[PDB]
């Protein structure tokens, strides 16, 4: 054995397929499927978490046995995160709040613990470092924490050169921030946004090809040292989307200009950085998923719903 | 149109074993159930089929958990009638005292979560108090609480410690007042006898061809034992008599579970009294494994301890369907054994896996809340039903 | 031989002897090797189709009863032309008897309905089904009893390796059990344990 | 106060050392690596060796129905110690 | 060679029983997946019928032919009722099958022998 | 009766999975363990399968 | 013999039919005998303070897997294999490499305590009484993973009690 | 039983006689344990010159 | 300084919360009858403040006793799947821990870890309604470090 | 005229059991509060209680204290807080206490009789025995 060199057998539940990694976050979402493929394809996986010890139970039953091992940990001080990736084929990072709190700002959440983890995954001799980071990330400004994650990204292309750095859209999915946060703004008042209406362009990509695409990007090689981002695949809605979501599904602590303008940011950037094939997976289109994960109504007729079918311009 | 179709419910709070089930009804009235059994299935005979006698013989105890002695006591002579052996008498005996005993915790079980499910919360207590005290002796004969096997082929091992036989009296001398207080506890309750008294009723024939074989045949007409019929050890001698109803009404069921206690307090008894000095295990060394004094020190009583254990004892090819009376009515098992160490093909009979397929006509005249009863008044466990 | 022994009655075995002749006798047709095992339990071996005559006539005959259904199993037995045996066994109320019937099938041919006969073969057969895949003709239901739904493969035949070629697992991807191809943590450690030597000398069988 | 790996691992009885390389040896972060620090072999060299002024001699290893099985060693070699199988304590035949 | 055939003597009679089958499935199959409140399209479900009909059409003997048709007969049977939960219907679909590489130079690439 | 007398050759779709193709089984009648001398393991024809890859978990 | 009950006789005459309508009216017997027996209640309940009293067990109990070593301690196991080869969950290991001095000891001797069922057997069948159910039950590990056992753990488990053992054993060995 | 007055008048006057073993079996009666140590019969055969295994 | 009101809160809520926890019993099998032992007037629960009641929606915890067959496999996660949101799952027996002494054919889940996450395994087949019960105390000693709310004030 | 004999049991037991706060701490402790019975060989700073043999089952019982292992405090108290022969003797395996039948005071056994592992950075973790498997090959480090 030299890096956990030899998998064996069909892959998942006592596989040991190729990896051991780790992952920052994790106590909730993208980190919670991610693990659930890492180790649905029988690899080792070291999960740090917060202080809460109760709430990290539900990501237990994804990994076999002497696997998803958890540590304690914080962000601040250097000797807990070198501590956790002393033994890693990689390393990956999902980390931050959409709002601050107290103690944390959206300074130094993208920006602080990038550098340390960055800075200590060199010195500690890993490869195939994955970061990631909201797609449209710029310099310029009008949001906060996108700025902030922008530079972000800066200083991790800075220090520890050979990694992928991975845009991802507006990720979707079941217990997710973006699409149930439009199916909760429906109450009273009734001004989410489209206040001056238009002007907002946006293709929302479902969560398992993303994390598929995390996958293939850790077991594949070639996925070093170039950043690229995820796109969806056709829709690439107008802000008739939020009257879609609301259409479908019918009808029944956050955060200001921070949220609101987060949400209401709009571009799809620059074409030419590897798109998903690049990476070779295939890419889901929003309608059965989205019925999935809405429910909701009455649930006893099914319908059409009448699919929006924005693709402006398309 | 009209009628329904219902389900089980996950426990209620004593629940041995879950079921579903799926009644088409009418009006508050069951017009046709169908329950759904396989629930809990673990798949033991195609396990036993790969371990040997020794081994796969807690199997025979865990299938039918409740009463456990007697399972032990099915297989075991299944293996010894197959095998032409016999146990020396006192292993008979013990054998027959712990089958006793342990009947009267299937029936005190049995009567006692049968109130606790129609209602009724403190006989259970009352009762598994004492059904304790019965744990705390299988806690000092074999060295466990519940599963410990303490039967093998060609006679049980590792005789009473000494000074059990006391304790054994000791219970044995109350208990009679102790259940008497559970019959003034109930029998004239208009509330529990109201609740049951045609309800589930059958004809004897009926029962036969449809096999049920057990307190039911008992409460309904058609005397028959196997304990009297065919003797399969020194059970034959000692005195008793059992019980019988002419109503077949579900309620001389129950009584007749009653009086099988107090019979059985007669048999361990007279047990007692009777038990003799001689012996454990059988003596053949090839059979049944030598005591450490032996094994060491003696060439022959270690060769045959240590093959005995690897491979075990070598059984004739043979078919054999053994039956005796436990306290869920009988029971038995079917070995096949290819000339060999493992067995090969035993199906063991679960009398839960008849009584149950008897709800459809049992249950065919009354509303769901006494099917509560009509289930639970038969006595079964859905962990022997299923195997 | 007095101890150790279990003591032997010939009483029984000339009896039981003389009654299976007797059946012998009485149904040439359906009747093939009627033997008595040497510890005393006599079992009737019967061609596949006279399973509902011969059965109607256990139960009735008024010289004999089996009012009562013991037990119905298979043995899967490879090595013979046909696969299985359908072994039904009785219970003599009136006389203190049991007796066996052994009849066989392979997997395509059918065994019809012997529930007309005894209520209690109802589930028994329902089971062997499930468990063995031997078809029961017009039988008045068939469905699946100690396996799950879905399941399918028949296990207790021997084609069926002890453990299945599925698994039950959750995962929060779909929010709901899946299965996939069995993996077992540990092997299942094979055990040789048949030694040489033939321990038992008269059922021995002609080398050839 | 057994050998100990220049990593702190504590070797064994049966050395199991995990090397530096080793991923699994993560699972010991925060957690004890448990071994018995009473070795086996040191308390064999700590028994004397007996003598016995008889040719050949029995060893129940510590008394009887509670101990190995009986066995008789051959002590006619006396350039060697003749070791008993089971507990291993010498014998030889004074002199 | 004798035999006792169960619902038919030949392969036609066969055939006309599957085909009996295959109408109900394709009934059946819109009332169930909205039932369990699955979140395939009917289209879907239905090809993926179609398909576990196609898998086994090439055999021949009529008797095996009509046991498989038990077989399907059965299994309809629990699903146009509700003993059997969302579960296994989906369970039919293989979504946590990780994809097998059907290709050599990738069998070998990893699996060495499959 | 009707017997229906049939001609094909037997086959059976009605067990597991794709294994079937793949793995190749062997008859044999196991040759006598030398170590030991008897015969009594042999006289009765075995079927056993081709091997899989066996890992250290 | 049948001794049968319910058949019996109910008197429709008179004075029995009096405390007919008395018994279905009255509730007589409901009351007197169930309230009363009942209020039975005052005999003191039968209970017990689990951390600080304990119930009673028996010599021959089965806790919990310890190895055992000879005066002068030998790894008491010899490593030939029985204890693994008659465990009827097959939830043992051992591999057993001739060690330094040429005497034979097991390498990894390992136990699942979530496979292991507690027969019995393995106390039975080791020719040295190498392996004995403790008198301890101490349990309750938080993950999975604890309940495996090396034959480091068992050895610990040997040594943090054994004149217990000792006990135990030197009471009953002449049961077995 | 504990020291009792007129409750154990009130549970003689409900259920009838009692007082004998009191229901919670906690009065000695507990043989101690093991006076002499066990010592076992050995039953037939165990003997030299009787017999040959084939017989028995 | 509010600390000490987050801690002292801490030790309220936490307290009542666990010197209650009043579970369901899913009681599949042998195990279950032990558990009724522990029941029992002998080893009584009550005394602990755990309470015997059966729904599922008002269950603090759940304890999988007995074996756990595929086919009752899905129901179970169900029942774990409309409990109130804090809740934890006992073991108990050989089986459900791992499984048991089965733990091969094809019907019974291996471990009911591949079903619903685990807190308490407690060995024993059955486990002595004694050790039950010490599992069930160590689960109150697991609940008394939750530590849970001051990490919500997210120092 | 009886019921002065039980206000005397109860007044005679709270009076020399523990004193004034004695009976307020061992109430909390354990919310049995038995007559002091005898003394029990205190040994560590749990302490034992055997009771007269008034009654069976509730025989005997313990108060652990404090400060076992230098670790936790009281209120945590549990099994395990026994040592091995208290062990023995306090479950009705033996009559005999353990200072009257002494242990065979092995040199080997433990002196300390920790706890219970379970949670806390000691606990007992699995790990694979054996050595290695099939020792790889390595390429010479001089070129050619
Ligand atoms: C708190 C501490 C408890 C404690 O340790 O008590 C043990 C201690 C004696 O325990 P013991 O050594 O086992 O002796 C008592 C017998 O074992 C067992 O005692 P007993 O049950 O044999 O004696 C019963 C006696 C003792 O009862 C009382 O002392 C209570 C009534 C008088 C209160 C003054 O009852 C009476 O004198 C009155 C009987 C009334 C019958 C009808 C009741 C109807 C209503 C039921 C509700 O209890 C007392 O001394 C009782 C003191 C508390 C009485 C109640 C005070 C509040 C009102
Ligand atoms: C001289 C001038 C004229 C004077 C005239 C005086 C005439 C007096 C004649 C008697 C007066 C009435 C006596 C009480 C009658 C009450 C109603 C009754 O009789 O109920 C009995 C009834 C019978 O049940 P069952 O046999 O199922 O029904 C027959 C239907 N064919 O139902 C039952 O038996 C079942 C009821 C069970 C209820 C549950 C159990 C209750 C237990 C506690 C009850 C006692 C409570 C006492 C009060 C507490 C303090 C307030
Ligand atoms: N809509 C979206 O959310 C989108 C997100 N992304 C990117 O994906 C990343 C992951 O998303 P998601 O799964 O929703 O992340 P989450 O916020 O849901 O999960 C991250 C976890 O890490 C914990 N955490 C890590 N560092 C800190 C810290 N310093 N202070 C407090 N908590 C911390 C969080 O809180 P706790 O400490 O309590 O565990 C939480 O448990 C985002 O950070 C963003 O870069 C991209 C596009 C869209
Ligand atoms: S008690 Fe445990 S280790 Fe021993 S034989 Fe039984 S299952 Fe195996
Ligand atoms: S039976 Fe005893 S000596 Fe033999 S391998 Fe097992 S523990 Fe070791
Ligand atoms: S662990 Fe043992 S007692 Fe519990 S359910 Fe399984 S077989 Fe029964
Ligand atoms: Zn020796």
């Amino acid at each position: 054995l030299h890096h956990a060199v030899i998998p064996h057998g069909k892959g998942g539940r006592s596989s040991v397929s190729g990896i051991v990694a780790t992952v920052f976050g994790a106590t909730g979402f993208l980190g919670r499927y991610l693990v659930n493929h890492l180790g649905r394809m029988g690899s080792q996986v070291i999960v740090p978490y917060r202080c809460e010890p109760y709430d990290t139970m539900h990501l237990r039953p994804m990994g076999d046995l002497g696997q998803i091992i958890f540590m304690d940990w914080n962000g601040r001080d250097k000797d807990s995160i070198r501590r956790a990736v002393e033994h890693s084929n990689v390393v990956i990072n999902l980390v931050g709040r959409e709002w601050e709190t107290k103690n944390f700002d959206f300074e130094d959440v993208f920006v602080k613990i990038p550098q340390a983890i960055a800075q200590v995954s060199k010195e500690a001799g890993v490869e195939k470092f994955i970061h990631i980071s909201h797609l449209n990330a710029d310099i310029k400004s009008s949001s906060k924490y996108l700025r902030n994650k922008a530079v972000g990204e800066k200083e991790v292309r800075e220090t520890f050169p050979e990694a992928t750095i991975i845009k991802p859209a507006d990720i979707f999915g079941r217990e997710d921030r973006f699409l149930n946060y439009f199916a909760n703004i429906r109450w009273f008042g009734g001004v989410p946004l489209i206040s001056l209406g238009k002007k907002t362009v946006k293709q929302p990509v479902y969560i398992v090809d993303v994390t598929k695409g995390i996958i293939n990007a850790i077991k594949d090689p070639d996925a070093r040292g170039k950043t690229f981002a995820f796109v969806g695949p056709n829709r690439y809605l107008l802000f008739d989307l939020v009257q879609y979501v609301f259409a479908v599904a019918h009808r029944p602590p956050w955060t200001t200009r921070d949220k609101v303008e987060r949400i209401h940011t709009t571009d799809r950037t620059l074409p030419h950085l590897p798109g998903l094939e690049d990476l070779g997976v295939q890419a889901t289109p929003l309608e059965l998923k989205a019925i999935e994960v809405l429910r909701r109504h009455r649930t006893y007729r099914w319908l059409s719903s009448e699919i929006e079918d924005v693709q402006p311009a398309k | 149109v009209s009628n329904l179709t219902l389900n089980f419910g996950p426990q209620h709070p004593a629940a041995h074993g879950v079921l579903r089930l799926v009644m088409e009804l009418s009006g508050e009235m069951v017009r046709k159930c169908d329950p759904h059994i396989g629930l809990l299935h673990r798949g033991t005979e195609k396990l036993i089929e790969y371990k040997t006698y020794l081994q796969a013989l807690p199997y025979f105890d865990r299938l039918d958990y409740v009463s456990m002695m007697c399972n032990e006591q099915a297989y075991s002579l299944a293996v010894e009638k197959l095998l032409n052996i016999q146990p020396p008498p006192r292993a008979q005996w013990i054998r027959v005292l712990f089958g006793e005993i342990t009947r009267l915790l299937n029936h005190i079980m049995a009567v006692t979560t049968h109130a606790l499910d129609i209602g009724a919360m403190t006989p259970f207590f009352w009762m598994f108090e004492e059904r304790e005290k019965m744990f705390e002796f299988y806690e000092r004969v074999s060295g466990a609480r519940m599963h410990a096997a303490y039967v093998r082929p060609g006679g049980v091992h590792q005789d009473l410690p000494l000074g059990l036989m006391d304790d054994i009296y000791e219970f044995s001398k109350n208990f009679s007042l102790r259940i008497d207080e559970l019959e003034e506890m109930l029998t004239n309750n208009r509330i529990w006898r109201n609740r049951t008294v045609d309800i589930g009723v059958v004809t004897a024939e009926d029962a036969l061809n449809y096999g049920f074989s057990g307190v039911m045949l008992r409460g309904s007409g058609i005397q028959w034992d196997l304990r009297k019929t065919q003797p399969y050890d020194v059970y034959d001698q000692v005195e008793f008599d059992v019980p019988i109803g002419s109503r077949g009404d579900c309620y001389d069921r129950y009584l007749c579970r009653v009086e099988e206690m107090r019979q059985s307090i007669r048999i361990i008894s007279q047990c007692l009294n009777k038990m003799p000095p001689g012996e454990i295990k059988v003596d053949d060394a090839k059979v049944s494994p030598p005591k450490r004094a032996e094994m060491k020190t003696s060439m022959e009583s270690l060769i045959h301890h240590f093959k005995l254990y690897t491979e075990g004892y070598q059984v004739p090819p043979g078919a054999t369907y053994t039956a005796i009376e436990a306290p869920k009515g009988e029971f038995g098992v079917y070995l096949v054994s290819d000339g060999s160490s493992r067995p090969y093909r035993c199906k063991i009979k679960a009398p839960g896996f008849a009584h149950l397929a008897g709800l459809d006509k049992m249950s065919k005249g009354h509303m769901l809340a006494d099917v509560v009863a009509i289930i639970g008044t038969q006595d079964i466990v859905f962990g022997e039903v299923d195997r | 031989t007095r101890p150790t022994v279990r003591p032997r009655n010939d009483v029984a075995h000339k009896q039981l002897s003389a009654f299976g002749e007797y059946v012998a006798e009485i149904l040439p047709k359906y009747v093939q090797q009627v033997q008595v095992s040497c510890f005393s339990e006599l079992e009737i071996c019967i061609h596949p189709d006279g399973v509902i005559p011969v059965l109607t006539f256990l139960r009735d005959h008024s010289n004999a009863q089996f009012k009562s259904l013991a037990d119905l199993t298979a043995v899967d037995i490879p090595t013979r032309q046909n696969r299985f045996e359908i072994v039904y066994n009785l219970l003599s109320l009136r006389f203190n008897s049991r007796i066996r019937v052994k009849t066989y099938t392979d997997e395509l041919t059918p065994v019809e309905s012997s529930v007309s006969v005894y209520k209690a073969a109802n589930w028994y057969e329902r089971e062997i089904w499930d468990m063995f895949g031997v078809f029961f003709a017009n039988h008045p239901d068939l469905r699946r009893i100690l396996t799950d739904y879905g399941f399918e493969g028949h296990p207790f035949r021997k084609d069926f390796p002890l453990s299945g070629y599925v698994e039950l697992r959750y995962d929060d991807e779909v929010k709901r059990v899946v299965a996939e191809p069995v993996e077992l943590a540990q092997e299942f450690r094979k055990f040789d344990l048949n030694s040489p030597w033939e321990a038992f000398p008269a059922y021995r069988q002609p080398p050839e | 106060g057994v050998r100990t790996s220049p990593t702190g691992e504590k070797v064994t009885h049966t050395g199991q050392v995990y090397d530096d390389e080793d991923y699994r040896r993560v699972r010991f972060v925060g957690r004890q690596k448990e071994v018995n620090e009473n070795f086996a072999i040191d308390l064999i060299a700590e028994q004397p060796v007996s003598q016995v002024g008889s040719r050949v001699i029995s060893c129940d290893g510590g008394g009887g129905a509670l101990g190995h099985p009986r066995v008789y060693i051959n002590l006619d070699k006396e350039t060697k110690t003749g070791t008993c199988g089971y507990c291993g304590l010498q014998f030889r035949q004074q002199h | 060679t004798s035999v006792k055939p169960i619902f038919s003597r030949d392969m036609n009679e066969a055939k006309r029983r599957v085909r009996e089958l295959y109408r109900a499935w394709y009934r059946e199959v819109p009332n169930t997946v909205h039932l369990f409140q699955l979140d395939i399209s009917v289209k879907q479900g239905r090809d993926k019928v179609r398909e576990m009909f196609k898998k086994n059409a090439h055999v021949t003997d009529p008797r095996v032919v009509d046991l498989l048709v038990i077989k399907g007969k059965m299994e309809l049977e629990e699903t146009i009722n509700v003993w059997k939960q969302r579960t296994h219907v989906m369970r039919f679909f293989h979504e946590t099958e990780a994809p097998r590489p059907k290709d050599f130079l990738s069998k070998f690439y990893v699996g060495h022998d499959p | 009766i009707t017997v229906d007398e049939k001609l094909d050759i037997t086959t059976l779709t009605g067990v597991p999975e794709e294994h079937i193709k793949t793995r190749k089984a062997r008859i044999f009648v196991p040759a006598r363990n030398n170590m030991q001398s008897g015969v009594n393991n042999t006289k009765k024809w075995k079927m056993e399968f081709d091997t899989r890859e066996r890992w250290e978990n | 013999t049948y001794k049968y009950v319910n058949l019996r006789e109910p008197s429709m005459d008179m004075k029995s039919v009096t405390d007919r309508a008395a018994q279905t009216l009255l509730w007589t017997e409901l009351i007197r005998g169930l309230g009363m027996t009942l209020s039975y209640l005052f005999r003191e309940p039968a209970t017990i303070n689990y951390p600080f009293e304990k119930g009673p067990l028996s010599p021959r109990f089965r806790g919990e897997h310890a190895l055992r070593r000879y005066p002068s301690g030998e790894e008491r196991c010899i490593a030939c294999k029985l204890c693994e080869a008659v465990c009827p969950a097959q939830a043992i290991t051992i591999e057993a490499e001739p060690r330094a001095d040429g005497s034979r000891r097991t390498t990894r001797y390992d136990i699942d305590m979530t496979k292991c069922i507690y027969c019995g057997f393995c106390q039975e069948a080791c020719p040295v009484d190498a392996i004995v159910e403790g008198p301890n039950f101490e349990f309750s590990t938080e993950t999975h993973e604890e309940l495996l056992y090396n034959k480091e753990k068992l050895l610990n488990n040997g040594d943090k009690w054994e004149a217990e053992i000792a006990a135990n054993i030197q009471a009953d060995y002449l049961y077995r | 039983a504990s020291a009792t007055r007129l409750i154990q008048g009130l549970r003689n006057w409900a259920s009838g006689r009692d007082l004998q073993a009191k229901l919670q079996l906690r009065y000695q009666e507990i043989s101690k344990r093991t006076q002499p140590p066990p010592k076992l019969p050995v039953g037939p055969s165990h003997r030299l010159s009787n017999n040959y295994y084939c017989a028995r | 300084r509010g600390e000490y009101v987050v801690a002292k809160l801490d030790d309220l809520i936490n307290w009542a919360r666990r010197s209650s926890l009043w579970p369901m019993t899913f009681g599949l099998a042998c195990c279950a009858v032990e558990m009724m032992h522990m029941a029992a007037p002998r080893y009584d629960m009550d005394r602990f403040g755990v309470v015997f009641r059966a729904s599922p929606r008002q269950s603090d915890v759940m304890i999988v006793a007995g074996t756990l067959t595929n086919k009752m496999a899905p129901a179970l996660r169900k029942v774990y799947d409309q409990m109130p949101e804090p809740r934890y799952v006992v073991s108990m027996g050989s089986c459900a821990n791992g499984g048991g002494y089965y733990h091969y054919s094809y019907s019974v889940v291996r471990g009911c870890d591949r079903i619903v996450p685990v807190d308490i395994y407690v060995p024993g087949c059955p486990p002595t309604a004694e050790a039950l019960l010490y599992g069930i105390l160590q689960l109150q000693k697991k609940i008394k470090r939750e530590k849970r709310l001051r990490i919500w004030y997210r120092r | 005229m009886e019921l002065l004999q039980v206000l005397k049991r109860g007044l005679q037991q709270v009076s020399g059991h523990g004193g004034l706060r004695g009976y307020l701490r061992v109430l909390f402790r354990a919310n049995d509060v038995r007559v002091g019975t005898l003394v029990g060989e205190d040994k560590y700073g749990n302490k034992y209680y055997e009771d007269n043999k008034q009654f069976f089952g509730r025989h005997r019982w313990v108060i652990y204290t404090t400060e076992m292992n230098g670790k936790n405090t009281f209120w945590d108290v549990d099994g395990s807080m026994v040592p091995p022969e208290w062990h023995r003797w306090l479950h009705c395996m033996t009559d005999d206490p353990p200072t009257v039948k002494p242990p065979t005071a092995r040199k080997f056994i433990w002196t300390n009789h920790k706890f219970n592992l379970s949670g806390t950075p000691q606990q007992y973790v699995p790990y694979s025995t054996t050595r290695k498997k099939i020792q790889e090959w390595v390429p010479p480090s001089t070129p050619y």
